[PDB]
């Protein structure tokens, strides 16, 4: 919740598929609203240079759900950062 | 306040999203403005749900947009543009009028629209 270290692998990909599907199932504002949320939460936990770009914007081979996690992974391993809690 | 679109647009086909960080912004395509023209709108929020959801139909822009934003425009939502065209929490594509309603532009006239990113935005501001 506070931190990426507090999220298991499974239930950081679990927020990250609703950047593809309507697991809400909220719609209009309130969906957007939520989504809003879901991003800037991303980008706190995560600490990434390319912030929502790794969703929105990511490398090729990277766009699906498990690369979004995979590229958020291989980064913070790469910077000494804590990873997602086992596991 | 609710109102009626009017506008034919622009015919330009590519990746027509990347003029929304250059210039004054892109033009709405004239494929987008089919889907919109003739139609009415309760409130502005719902016009920019149905834009976004007329991109989503529009292959031209599909192409150019990640899964990810593919979902998003199909949801009526903004997309979000790269994170160099970011402006602090400003990151998703805009729907701007080039000439306000007080001097005087129309609410609903799509030929009055353009894309612009967070950041293309400011930079316009700056040079008026």
């Amino acid at each position: 919740k506070n931190n990426l270290s507090d999220y298991t692998e499974s239930e950081f990909l679990e927020i990250i598929e609703e950047f593809f599907k309507n697991k809400s199932g909220l719609k209009g504002s309130e969906l957007e609203k939520r989504m809003d949320k879901l991003v800037k939460h991303f980008e706190e936990v995560t600490s990434h240079p390319r912030k929502s770009g790794v969703i929105f914007h990511p490398k090729p081979g990277f766009e699906t759900p498990e690369g979004i996690v995979k590229e958020v992974k291989e980064w913070r391993a790469a910077n000494g950062l804590p990873g997602f809690k086992a596991g | 306040e609710p109102g009626v679109a009017t506008g034919n647009g622009q015919p330009v086909t590519g990746n027509w999203l990347a003029g929304a960080s250059q210039g004054d912004g892109v033009p709405i395509p004239s494929q987008i403005a089919d889907q919109l023209r003739g139609k009415e709108f309760k409130s502005w929020r719902d016009f920019r749900e149905q834009f976004w959801m007329a991109v989503s139909k529009d292959p031209s822009a599909l192409e150019n947009l990640s899964p990810s934003n593919r979902y998003f425009v199909s949801q009526g939502l903004a997309p979000y543009a790269v994170p160099e065209e970011h402006l602090g929490s400003k990151e998703k594509f805009e729907i701007h009028h080039v000439v306000p309603l007080e001097s005087g532009g129309a609410l609903y006239n799509i030929d009055n629209l353009v894309i612009v990113t967070p950041k293309r935005h400011s930079e316009i501001h700056k040079e008026l």
